[PDB]
Formats: structure tokens, sequence, C-alpha cells
């Protein structure tokens, strides 16, 4: 199939104000078994989702399966943090390398 | 006729068992392609790094799933059939030779004219004669002709034996009130081995089998001066 | 109380875990024979003497561990353990009926002792082949100990059987229709539909044969007009159909183990599965004289039967093909069952395509009754089903007890035992090229040095096994628990907790409206 | 009512570890050592 | 926390690697069996009757 | 202490990267310092720092991502136990070979290797390619 | 300084599809050591053996020793 | 399946003491038959 | 309906599907089934 009506029903499920924890968890364990690195903009309506029922920790979740869905090349990530940035320093989150959740 | 660390096949005496080793060869070409596409893809997508999970469609492989095996089983069958439907032709039997297999040892019947018999038993190990072999020796062989379409009838009186020389490639079954046809050819002389390929009882390691193939001028002088 | 548990049981659980006791034991009893087996073939000698107790051994060893551990352990034990608890039906449907089979095992097992004990001896290969196993060459009570032996264990294979159909089709809940079912109650479902349309043929063939010996019937004596290849033509009539008795239920357990830990809610092609469980179920019975491409049959038959031949190897292929295809993608963690898992798929993989090789006649017309063929079959069984059958009770030790395998103890288990049964079964394929027949207590010096190397191979797999009591063992030594299961939703049987109680559904399942 | 639990649903004891090594090393060893016996006892008999 | 393969694995490669090379080489060289070694390149035929 | 006998029947916690979030908490039961934090997780985000994070993290969920698929190291003890094993089983082939064995066949002595080589190159068993197709039999010697 | 758009939609099916290929072409090359080691060295060891051949010679040679049951 | 831990501890010389109690219980009988067969043979 | 607080709930969710969901439904609110949205609520005043 094609990917913008994907993509355009996916930030619709994200973005409605009716939304819990539990209805943005399923959502996510159901995007996260596509063979796919999800889209930036997924990612902001996903980062607005989970900012609005107030989780620090889901939102870094997001951040390291964005990580580990990545695979051996480590090209994808930075051009990911790049589209999330303005997201990042008005919501306070943490990327989880400056926290200290990437070391053992 | 074995010798130590062999790994193929007993090597070719009859044109019927050298295409069987062409065949072979071809399917261990089919065994080790396939054997090896089955490791290669273990051993690749055992090693991945990313995941899927969905429910993926499940209708758009089928037809090369369904036609590839059977295109690689049917080149696999046609020299089957092409070398099967060859060792039951027009045969032109030259010698017909009897064989009966008794409680365990051998009988051996030229009876086309001229009668003549014969009970092959085994030589014991305590018993051999300075380099011989264990377990394959027998104090009176079958003797055979070369380039010759020479024809087995096999048969026994109580238990199901097997007479079997893989140098040769001819394996059949004894059994009693049944006679069986097998041809065999040989391009060479020499002493073929072959043995027991049916259980039949409290000796059954204890029968071999030997073709000592020789000219025919031979065969006057030996069948001649035997009895 | 004791006695109303473990002797007068009505669960299926108790039962099935008396199948696994029962079973263990007949796999030690087994090993041991096959211990024997290769404990002679190291050094060329005869170190039993003669080999009448040799081939009593062998004949032991195929008997014990094909209708005493491999069918008790698998059909029964995981039958009555798995196929009630994935379903949703509280028992079967004829428990009573379970009971008297799995109670009749043990008297098949005495029977086959007592063969074997008889001075006469019942060595005449897994096959009964008369007359050979006649009045004349085989004059004793000992070879109809061993038919009796058949007699009770393939009763208490078509009691079992008959139950199995029975709970499978009519103790399923109403909306779920029969496409809905895991893949290991359909493995069970072709299965007990096999043994019941196998198993009257040897029980025919074995009643004709016991008749032949005491009643002066000659069915297989030439001499009053029978054939012993009519035994031949009956006996793998029943034959065949039991190899893929042999094999299905472990392909329904390595399915339901590849899906687990791969993280896959969903095995890929169900449907695409299901077909080709159905096609080896329904074309099993057209293809048994590939055991007799060298009895003397017409040529036209041979060439039919080898090409249905080829046609049942296609299914197989496909099956394979789903495997590799439903490992698709998947969140893999290394449980030592995914370990079994992998060396079924390659190590069955290798030897079903020798019996590929082996399938055309005009080879099979040089490679019969060699070593080949031993080595084709004891890499499908030996290693295909065992390791499926390990796959299964590493997974499902913890549902079965409560408590816990050792990770590192079980992968050193697959460690020895792969390492073992490679060396075991991989030179005899060289050993059958050159031309070594079965059955042989004592070969010539040119076989010897492979011999040799198998035959401390299998002294490797004994250590396998001794690590296998050692880590239950440890189980019982540690008494660990369970903190949850995963993927516990997609499997109805994880989801009544570790271990079950015995009376589960006592409410039973609610299935979707539609 | 009948007892179920973990290690109350087999047969066997299990609250004592040492007995239940006891217990399962004579029955595999008994397993174990049963075709040692029968062939012993052909070799005599023959 | 140091648990048991951090070095414990080193040590049974060594131990347990250094054991069956030295077992193995003991039960294929220093028993005194018969392997049945393949006769060819390096051995002499001897002329029998 | 005892939880009760439905645990299996509860939603349980549960860590891989197939289910990435779990329906439940690891830590179920708050404390009063962890209560403050769940009312300062209701406030503003950005007037909070790294130390409260990580163990806001920690407390929510088990452990991170990056360091629960690290590489353990069992692999090395399976198969330096694994070679033990095969080494005790070599032990046993000690003993039953001084014990068990009797004495090999008189045809395993060296001058009876020698005589049936002799015998097997001179009537030419399989010379084609197996076994007497490497003598020589003009220069009378193994092929070089 | 300003990082590109990366590939991102299913490359595990592009790592298949190339990993494909190369099963492929490593089953023919399998295929193809087993044939140029073994197969025709085989039949060009039968053609080399079967055109310098005789039966008689050959069984002269054997017969010098006095193998044969049938010649003394 | 994850697990909880053990309820008894098992150290290493009861381990080592049962695997070597398994090993001589299931290698006596064994033995006893496979090292001696002359007197079976009535030799 | 039910006799007890807890029940097995399996959910062919939609048509013509494999694996049935299957989950522990317990008295009080409803959840759904975890992968598709249909809704569940336990009554247990079946005897
Ligand atoms: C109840 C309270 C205790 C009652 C007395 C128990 C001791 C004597 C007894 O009656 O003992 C009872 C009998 C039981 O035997 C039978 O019931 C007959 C079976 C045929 O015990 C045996 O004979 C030996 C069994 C030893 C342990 C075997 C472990 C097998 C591990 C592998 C399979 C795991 C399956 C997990 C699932
Ligand atoms: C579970 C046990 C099991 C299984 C699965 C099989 C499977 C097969 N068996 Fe075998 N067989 C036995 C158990 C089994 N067998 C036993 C016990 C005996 C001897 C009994 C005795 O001692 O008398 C025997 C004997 C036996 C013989 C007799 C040899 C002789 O005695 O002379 C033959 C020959 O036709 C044969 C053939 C086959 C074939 C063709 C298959 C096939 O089903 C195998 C198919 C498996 C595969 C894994 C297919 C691989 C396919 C792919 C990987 C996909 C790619 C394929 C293509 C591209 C074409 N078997
Ligand atoms: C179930 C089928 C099965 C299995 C598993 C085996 C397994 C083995 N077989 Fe068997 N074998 C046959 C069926 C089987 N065999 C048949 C049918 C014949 C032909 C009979 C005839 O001649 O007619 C035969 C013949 C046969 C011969 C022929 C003798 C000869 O030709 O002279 C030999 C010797 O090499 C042999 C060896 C072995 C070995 C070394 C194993 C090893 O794999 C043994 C190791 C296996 C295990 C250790 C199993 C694991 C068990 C446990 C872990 C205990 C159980 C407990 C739990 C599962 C919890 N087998
Ligand atoms: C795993 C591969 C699939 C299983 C193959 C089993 C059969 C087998 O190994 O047959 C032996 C085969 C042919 O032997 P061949 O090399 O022709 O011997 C004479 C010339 N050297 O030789 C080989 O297969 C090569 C040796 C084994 C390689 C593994
Ligand atoms: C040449 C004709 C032929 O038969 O080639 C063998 C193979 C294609 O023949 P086919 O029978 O289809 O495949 C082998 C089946 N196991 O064709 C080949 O194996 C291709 C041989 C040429 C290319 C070799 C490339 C090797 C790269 C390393
Ligand atoms: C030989 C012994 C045969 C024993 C036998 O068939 O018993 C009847 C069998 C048991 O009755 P069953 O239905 O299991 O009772 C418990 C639940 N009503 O009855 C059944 O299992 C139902 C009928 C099956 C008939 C099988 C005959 C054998
Ligand atoms: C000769 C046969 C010897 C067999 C030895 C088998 C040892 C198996 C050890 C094992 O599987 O350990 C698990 C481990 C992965 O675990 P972990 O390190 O946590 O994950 C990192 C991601 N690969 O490591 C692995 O999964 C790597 C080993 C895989 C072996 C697959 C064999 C299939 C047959
Ligand atoms: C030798 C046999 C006895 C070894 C006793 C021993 O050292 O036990 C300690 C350890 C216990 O096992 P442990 O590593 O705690 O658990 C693995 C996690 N699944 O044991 C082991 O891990 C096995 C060590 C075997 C060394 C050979
Ligand atoms: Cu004649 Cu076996
Ligand atoms: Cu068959
Ligand atoms: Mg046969
Ligand atoms: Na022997
Ligand atoms: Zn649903």
């Amino acid at each position: 199939e094609t990917d913008e009506e994907f993509d355009a029903r996916w930030v619709t499920y994200f973005n409605k104000p009716d939304i819990d924890a539990w209805e943005l968890r399923k959502g996510m364990n159901t995007l996260v078994g596509y063979d796919l690195v999800p889209e930036p903009k997924i990612i902001d309506a996903a980062l607005r989702a989970c900012r609005r029922l107030n989780d620090f920790a889901s939102a870094v979740r997001i951040l390291e399966v964005v990580k580990d869905k990545a695979g051996p090349h480590k090209e994808i990530y930075p051009y990911v943090i790049q589209e999330l940035r303005p997201t990042l320093n008005e919501l306070g989150i943490s990327t989880p390398e400056e926290l200290g959740l990437d070391k053992v | 006729m074995a010798y130590p660390f062999q790994l193929g096949l007993q090597d070719a005496t009859s044109p019927i068992m050298e295409e069987l080793m062409n065949f072979h060869d071809h399917t261990l070409m089919i065994v080790f392609l396939i054997s090896s596409l089955v490791l290669y893809i273990i051993s690749l997508m055992l090693t991945t790094k990313l995941t899927h999970t969905s429910t993926m469609d499940a209708q758009e492989v089928e037809t090369i799933w369904t036609i590839l095996p059977a295109v690689i089983l049917i080149m696999i069958a046609l020299p089957s059939l092409r070398i099967l439907y060859m060792m039951d032709e027009i045969n032109n039997p030259v010698l017909t030779v009897k064989t009966m297999g008794h409680q365990w040892y051998w009988s051996y019947e030229y009876t086309d004219y001229e009668d003549l018999c014969f009970d092959s038993y085994m030589i014991p190990t305590n018993d051999l004669k300075p380099g011989e072999l264990r377990l394959l020796e027998v104090d009176n062989r079958v003797v055979l002709p070369m380039e010759l379409p020479i024809r087995m009838l096999i048969s026994s009186e109580d238990v199901l034996h097997s007479w079997a020389v893989p140098s040769l490639g001819l394996k059949t079954d004894a059994i009693p009130g049944r006679l069986n046809q097998a041809t065999v050819t040989s391009n060479r002389p020499g002493l073929f081995y072959g043995q027991c390929s049916e259980i039949c009882g409290s000796n059954h390691s204890f029968m071999p089998i030997v073709l000592e193939m020789v000219p025919l001028k031979y065969f006057e002088n030996w069948s001649a001066s035997m009895i | 109380m004791f006695i109303n548990r473990w002797l007068f049981s009505t669960n299926h659980k108790d039962i099935g875990t008396l199948y696994l006791l029962f079973g263990a034991w007949a796999g030690m009893v087994g090993t041991a024979l096959s211990i024997l087996i290769r404990a002679e073939l190291g050094q060329p000698g005869a170190l039993l003497g003669d080999d009448q107790i040799y081939n009593v051994i062998v004949t032991a060893h195929a008997f014990v561990m094909i209708f005493f551990m491999v069918m008790p352990m698998m059909i029964g034990g995981f039958g009555n353990w798995l196929v009630p608890l994935m379903i949703g039906a509280p028992d079967m449907a004829f428990p009573r009926m379970n009971n008297m089979s799995f109670w009749l095992l043990p008297p098949s097992f005495l029977l086959l002792l007592a063969s074997s004990m008889v001075e006469a001896g019942a060595g005449t290969g897994w096959t009964v082949y008369p007359p050979l196993a006649g009045n004349l060459a085989h004059a004793g009570a000992s070879v109809d100990l061993t038919i009796f032996s058949l007699h009770l264990a393939g009763v208490s294979s078509i009691l079992g059987a008959i139950n199995f159909i029975t709970t499978i089709i009519n103790m399923k809940p109403p909306a779920m229709t029969q496409y809905q079912t895991p893949l290991f109650v359909w493995s069970v479902l072709i299965t007990a539909v096999l043994l019941l349309l196998s198993l009257p043929v040897l029980a025919a063939g074995i009643t004709m044969l016991l008749t032949d010996r005491n009643l002066n019937t000659t069915f297989f004596d030439p001499a009053g007009g029978g054939d012993p290849i009519l035994y031949q033509h009956l006996f793998w009539f029943f034959g065949h159909p039991e190899v893929y008795i042999l094999i299905l239920p472990g392909f329904g357990i390595i399915s339901h183990v590849v899906t687990y830990y791969s993280g896959k809610k969903e095995p890929f092609g169900y449907m695409g599965m299901v077909w080709a469980m159905m096609s080896i179920g329904f074309l099993g019975f057209i293809v048994w004289a590939h055991h007799m491409f060298t009895v003397g049959l017409d040529v036209d038959t041979r060439a039919y039967f080898t090409s249905a031949t080829m046609i049942i190897a296609i299914p197989t292929g496909v099956k394979v093909f789903s495997w590799l295809a439903t490992l698709h993608g998947g969140n893999i963690k290394w449980s030592p069952a995914m370990l079994w898992a992998l060396g079924f798929i390659f190590l069955f993989t290798v030897g079903g395509l020798t019996g590929i090789v082996l399938s055309n006649s005009s080879l099979d017309i040089v490679l019969h009754d060699t070593y080949y063929v031993v080595a084709h079959f004891h890499y499908v069984l030996s290693m295909g089903a065992v390791f499926a059958i390990m796959a299964g009770f590493v997974h499902w030790f913890p549902l079965f007890s409560g408590f816990t395998l050792d990770d590192t103890w079980a992968k050193a288990h697959f460690a020895i035992m792969f390492v073992g049964v490679n060396m075991t079964f991989f030179p005899q394929h060289f050993l059958g090229l050159s031309g070594m027949p079965r059955r042989y207590s004592d070969y010539p010096d040119a076989y010897t040095t492979w011999n040799t190397v198998s035959s401390m191979g299998s002294f490797i797999s004994l250590t396998a096994v001794l690590i296998m009591i050692f880590m239950i063992w440890e189980a019982f030594a540690s008494k660990r628990e369970v903190m949850s299961v995963s993927y516990a939703s997609t499997n109805l049987e994880w989801l009544h907790g570790c271990p079950p109680p015995y009376h589960t559904f006592e409410e039973p399942t609610y299935v979707k409206v539609k | 009512h009948y007892e179920e639990g973990p290690g109350k649903n087999l047969p066997f004891s299990v609250e004592n570890k040492w007995r239940l090594l006891a217990m399962m090393t004579v029955y595999f060893g008994s397993g174990f050592a049963a075709p040692f016996f029968i062939v012993r006892h052909q070799l005599l008999k023959k | 926390a140091p648990s048991f393969h951090d070095k414990y694995g080193n040590a049974i490669l060594a131990g347990g690697a250094i054991f069956c090379v030295s077992t193995w080489t003991y039960t294929a060289t220093q028993i005194g069996i018969e392997w049945n070694m393949s006769p060819v390149g390096r051995v002499t035929p001897k002329e029998w009757r | 202490s005892v939880v009760k006998s439905e645990d299996y029947a509860f939603p349980t916690y549960a860590d891989r990267r197939d289910y990435p979030l779990p329906d439940v908490a690891h830590v179920t039961m708050l404390s009063a310092s962890q209560k403050a934090l769940k009312e300062k997780e209701k406030a503003d985000w950005s007037s909070l720092s790294r130390d409260e994070k990580v163990q806001l993290y920690r407390i929510q969920f088990n452990e991170s991502f990056a360091e629960m698929n690290r590489g353990t190291n069992e692999w090395k003890t399976v198969v330096g136990m694994a070679m033990f094993f095969i080494g005790f089983t070599a032990l046993v082939l000690i003993w039953e070979k001084s014990y068990v064995y009797g004495p090999i066949p008189h045809t395993f002595d060296r001058d009876w290797v020698a005589m049936q080589t002799k015998r097997m190159l001179d009537m030419k068993a399989n010379p084609i390619q197996g076994f007497s197709a490497k003598w020589d039999y003009d220069k009378n010697e193994w092929k070089k | 300084a300003l990082l590109p758009k990366p590939q991102m939609r299913g490359l595990l099916a592009k790592r298949l599809r190339v990993h494909i290929a190369g099963a492929f072409i490593v089953a023919l090359g399998v295929a193809a050591a087993y044939k140029f080691g073994v197969a025709e060295p085989r039949k060009k060891a039968y053609a080399e053996f079967y055109r310098n051949y005789d039966s008689m010679k050959d069984f002269e040679e054997m017969r010098k020793a006095g193998i044969f049951q049938s010649a003394k | 399946v994850s697990a909880k831990p053990a309820k008894t501890p098992t150290s290493a010389v009861e381990q080592a003491v049962g695997i070597s109690a398994i090993v001589v219980g299931f290698m006596v009988p064994a033995g006893w038959v496979l090292a001696h067969l002359e007197s079976y043979k009535k030799s | 309906p039910s006799i007890s607080n807890k029940r097995i709930v399996g959910c062919i969710c939609e048509e013509d599907n494999c694996t049935v969901i299957w989950f522990w439904l317990h008295k009080g609110e409803s959840q759904r089934c975890p992968n598709c949205g249909t809704h569940y609520k336990l009554v247990p005043h079946q005897m």
C-alpha cells in the first residue's frame, strides 16, 4: 500500500485528545511490529500523546525504540533527533544518550 | 570391495551402476545446493538485528513455492526413470545362473547344459590363508564372464536372504516360492565382493558373495574340469 | 488416595505426567540398548558371541523406543497435557478409555521384556518378516510375546486415537471452527486419524502371523500357497503411516516452539501449513512400496511409487519453507528450545533429503539395507523427533511441573547431545555408501574406522542423557518457581498458571460472538 | 478434596532433595541396567 | 555485579579446552588401539603367495 | 508477603523489545517520596533535573533497552563445560577400552595389513578412483 | 552541518533481497564446486581408464600371481 | 519463561556430589556387566 | 455471564483469523482485547 494514508491515520490516531496510556500503549505496541523505522511526524504525535498525561518514561522508551530499530547502521537517529529537536527543547525530555541509559 | 576411509560409492564396472553414479552425483548436486541454501538462510536470518512482528500478507509467494520444488523433483526424476527403464530391456542372455540361499550359505546352479551346482560356505578367521580378508572370503567362488548380459535367477529355502553386490549394482531379495531375475554385465575381469542384505538368523553377518569373472576359454577349461 | 490418584486416574494431566514417567523409563532402556549395539562395533569382535542375541538387542532397541519412548511421550503425554489445554476443553471426551490405553502400555512393555527374556530370543529386527519369525527359524514363545506386545500397543494407540479425534472434533467451543485451533491440535488430529487408519492392517498382519505360527495356517508359508511379500505389503502399508505418526506431532511441537520464542503472534501461512499437513496425511497411504524396491515388483509400479514419493516430498518442503518464513524478522530469544528447533530444522532437513536420494528406485536398488538408510532415518527419527521432544519438554517443563531447568545446563546439554548424535550418525553415510549392510554384529576391516568413530560418538550421547537427569534433579534441587510467562495471550496452555490445577476449565472459555 | 500445587501433582516425594536424588538414580539406573541383566542372562543360559 | 560468566567463561574455556585436547590426544595416540589407517602412500605392500 | 494464587491471571511485567511498553508498571507500590515524585510529574517538566529523571525511569519500568540486550557471556561457560564433558566421555573410553574389550583380530597386524594391501593392489580393487588409483604399476610405488 | 533523510521504509526487505541473491549464487557456487571437484574428474577418470583398456592384458596381469580359482 | 529465584539454594559441592552419584549409580551395574563377560560365557 | 469473578475470554476479533486472543477477564470495569478493541464485561450472576 501507500505510506501517506498510513502516516495520516497514525497521526490521526495519536493526536486525538481523549487518549490514555493504555490506548497509546497498545497503539505503539502494534506500531513497533512493522518492518519500518517510524517517520519523525509519527514520533511528534506519539511524544505529544505521551506528554498529554505526564509520563517521562514512555517517551524515553520511544526514543530508545527508535534507537534499537536502527540496526547496525546508526545514521537514522542523528537525522531523527535533528527532526525531533524542537519538541526536545520545548518539552524538557531527555535523549537516552544523555541521562545515562545508553551505558550499561 | 571396500577400502578404509571410503566416502563415496564402490567404483564402477557395470554400465548400469556407473549411470547410477552419474545420477548419484546429480542428486548430490541437488542435496548440496538445497542444504547449503537452508544452511545460508539459517545462519543468515538468525543473525539479524531488526524485528517485524506485523500481520503480514500470506497469499503472495506460493506460486514459486509450489512450482520450484516440483521443477527440482522432475529434473531429479527424469534420469531416474530414464535409467530405471534401461535395466529391463530386451535381454540377450548368454548365460543363466541360478542361486538359492541356504541356511546361512549359498548355492549356485549352472545347468543350462551339463548340470553343475555347488554350495558356497565361508572361510573361518582361524582357517584363513595369509593375505586374505575377514568376513569376505568364500571357498567356492562364483565364476562369470565379461561383456555379456547374464541373468541371475534367485530363490531360497525358508528364510529371506538377499543376493547383493554393490560394485556391480545388483541387490535382489531371495524369497522362497519366488525366483527373481536380475541382469548383470561386467566390463573388467576380477573378484567383486558383496554380502547378505536381508536378515537370516544367528549367523546373518557371516555369508559373503564373491564374483570371479574371467574370459570364456577358462570357462571351457573350468566347467569341463570341475565335476 | 494414592491409588485413587495415580492408578485410578480420570484426568488427562496426571495421566500425561505418567506418560512422561513411563516414556522417560523406556527412553533410558533403549538408550542402554543403543549403548550395547554401538559398544561392540567400536572394536571388531564377538563380544556377545553369537549375533542372535545381538539381533535380540537391536529388535529390543527398535521396539522399545519406537512404541515405548516416542509414541507414549509424544502422543499420549503431550496430547493429554496440551490438547485439552489449547482447545479449552476441561478434559477428554473418554477419560477412562485413555486411562485404559495408558495402563495397557506397561503390560506391553512387560511382554516385550519377557519376549527378550526367553532363551530363543526375538532377534528378528523391527520388521517381523516371516518365516524367520515363523515356527521353524524362531521356534519359541518369544516372538508370540512380541506380537502380543504389538497387539497391546496398537490397541492402546487406537483407543488414544479415538479419544483424540473425538475430543478435537466434539470437545471444541461452538463458534470456533476447525481452522482456529493451534497447529499442534491439527498435528494430533491428522496423527490420530492416521493411527486409526493404519493400525488395523498391522493388527491383522500380526494376528495372521500368530495364526501362521500356531494354528497351522499358510498365509506366509509359500509351501501352502502363501507369500511373504503379502506381509511386506501389509507391514509397510502400516509402517509408513506409522512413520508419519512418528514425525507429525514433532512438526506441531516445532511449529509452536518456532512461533513462540521468535515473538510471532501468528505462524506464517497457517492455511498453507494445514494444507501441507493434510497433504502428508493423505499421501502417506500410497507410498509404502518405497520400502520394497528390491523385492521384485513390476517396473511400472516402482515408477508410480517413486513419483508418489516425490509428491509426498513436496509438502514437507512447503512446511520447512514456512518455518523459515515464520522466523521472518522475529524478536528471537535464545532459549534452548530454539537451539533444539534449529537443530531439528537443519538435521531433519538433511536426513529427509538423503531420504529423497534414497527415494529413486534405481539408486535404491544398490543402496538398500545399508547404513545410508540407517543414517537417513536415524537423522530424521533419532534427532528430528528427539530434538522436537526435548524442545517440547524443556519448553513446557515449567507448565508440567512448576520449576524451571537451568538455561546454562540445558544449552550445555544441547551442545553435548548435538556433538554426540552428529558424531554417531555422520560417518555411517560413508559406511552405507561403501556397502556395509545393516543388522551386522561384526564387519570387515575396511568398515572399521568410521564404525569406531561413530561408536565413541554414541558414548558422547550417553554423557548427554546423564546431564538430563542431573538438570531435572537440579530443578528439584532448586524449587525455583516462575514469575510469569511471555506471550501468554496467544497460548491458552500457559494461561492457567504453572502448573495448572487438577480441575481446569470449571467454567469454560468464552468465544467471540461475531 | 485433592491436593494441588508445585510438586503435589507428582506421584513421588518432592520435599526431600536427597531421597529424591536416591530414588531417581535407582529408578533410572534400574531402567538403564535392565538390558544388561537380560543380555547377561542369555549369555548364562547359552 | 560480577556474575559467574564475567571471568569464569575464560576460566572454563582454558580448563575444559586444555583438558579435552589432552585426553583426546591421549585416547587417540597413547593407548595403542588400531584405527585401521589407510595403507595409501607410506606403508609398503609385501608379496603373498 | 505471599502474593495471591491468581498471579498468572493478573497482568504481569515483561521486558522485551517486541513488547516495549508493558501494560503494568514495574514497581506497583509507590513510596511517599515517589508520591511527591508523581505529583512533580504532574507539574511542568523543564524544571526537573537528571538524577530524579533516571531514578524515575528506574522506578517506573525495570531497566533501559540499551543494556538489557547486552552480550551476556553464558555461551563461554556452556562450551567450556561441554568440552569438559567430552573429556569425561574420553575417560569413559579409557576405562571401557582397558577393561571391556578383548584383543583385536589378528588381521589388524602390520604384516597381515601389508599382504592384504598387496592382494588389493594385485587384483586391482576398484582401480579407477577408489583405492588402486593411487598406486603406479610401472614404478611399483604410490603416486606422487 | 545538516544531515539528509536516510533510508527508512523496509530495509530488512532490501537486506533479504540482496541476501537471497547471495544465497542463490552461493548455492550455485557450492554445486559448481562439487561439480568441478568430483563429477567430471570421475567421468574423466572413466574416459582415461577405458580407452586404453583391454580385458586380456589386464586378466594376465591379475593371473600372474594366481589370485583366480579358474586359472592355474 | 521468567523464573522466580530458588526457594532452596544449591551450592557447588552438592551439585558435584549429585552428578558424581548419578554417574557412578548409572555406570556401576553397566560397568559390572561389561567389566567381565568371560564369566558369563562359562569359559 | 459467570459464576466466579474470573473467566477465560477468547477474541476472534477479526473474521477468518488463525489465532484466538485468550485473556482472563475479572470482575469490575470492562477492558478490551489487547490488540483489536472489542470490550468485554463480566457479570457473575449465572449459577
Ligand atoms: C520420521 C521418520 C521418517 C521420515 C520423515 C522419512 C521420510 C522419508 N523417507 Fe524414510 N524411512 C524411515 C523413516 C522416515 N522416513 C525409516 C524408519 C525407514 C526404514 C525402516 C526399516 O528399517 O526397514 C525409512 C526408509 C526409507 C526408504 C527405504 C530405504 C531402504 O530400506 O532401502 C526410503 C526410500 O524411498 C525412504 C524415503 C523417504 C523419503 C523419500 C522421505 C521424505 O518424506 C523426506 C522429505 C523431507 C524433507 C525435509 C524434504 C526436503 C525438502 C526441502 C528442504 C525443500 C526443497 C526441495 C526441493 C527444492 C525439491 N525412507
Ligand atoms: C525411535 C527410533 C529410534 C531412535 C531414537 C534410535 C536411536 C539410536 N539408534 Fe537406532 N534404530 C531404530 C530406531 C531408532 N534408533 C530402528 C527402528 C532400527 C532398525 C531395527 C531393525 O534392525 O529392524 C535401529 C537400528 C539401529 C542400529 C542397527 C544395528 C545394526 O545395524 O547392526 C544401530 C547401531 O548403530 C542404532 C543405533 C542407534 C543409536 C546409536 C541411537 C541414539 O540416537 C540413541 C540416543 C537417544 C537418546 C539418548 C534418546 C533421548 C532419551 C532421553 C533423553 C531419555 C528420555 C527422557 C526424557 C525425554 C525426559 N540403531
Ligand atoms: Cu543370508 Cu543374511
Ligand atoms: Cu515408508
Ligand atoms: Mg531388504
Ligand atoms: Na561386535
Ligand atoms: Zn480481539
